[PDB]
């Protein structure tokens, strides 16, 4: 959807006058999700470190 | 300046009278503060 | 002649006729246009480049 928006550039929605919601997700690319989740990371930032 | 002939002055006018969306935002939610166009409306 | 000092006035006879002439034509009311999201997102796959 983003490379589409990005080849559309000139028309709406990243064209034109775009919402600031739309044209902040037209600018930030996204991440990659796999990467987002560590259960070792997670649940050592749960447990006290006591 | 303006055309010539007042008949492709109205065929202008038909052709050429853009929509009033085109003065607002991709949403059509807002106006804008300075707009040239001078749409149907 | 000065009847109207807002809107679309004659200031002639010449001019009245004119007046009456766009008032009769339905040359008041123009036709409605496409809206920009709309022709925007059909004109983009109108346009599409082949296979890409």
């Amino acid at each position: 959807q983003r490379d589409l928006y990005l080849s559309q550039s000139k028309s709406p929605p990243c064209g034109g006058n775009p919402t600031p919601e739309m044209n902040t997700f037209c600018r930030t690319a996204i991440p990659d999700f796999i990467s987002t989740v560590n259960f070792v990371k997670k649940q050592n930032d749960d447990t006290p470190k006591d | 300046t303006y055309l010539n002939d007042p008949v492709s002055q109205a065929v202008f006018n038909i052709l050429g009278t853009p929509d009033y969306s085109f003065c607002m935002d991709n949403e059509q939610k807002n106006w804008l503060p300075n707009c040239n166009l001078m749409y149907q409306n | 002649q000065s009847g109207q000092d807002s809107g679309l006035t004659a200031k002639s006879q010449a001019q009245q006729a004119l007046n009456f002439i766009r008032y009769a034509s339905a040359q008041v009311t123009p036709p409605s246009l496409p809206k920009l999201s709309a022709y925007s997102e059909l004109w983009n796959q109108a346009t599409a480049k082949p296979n890409s």
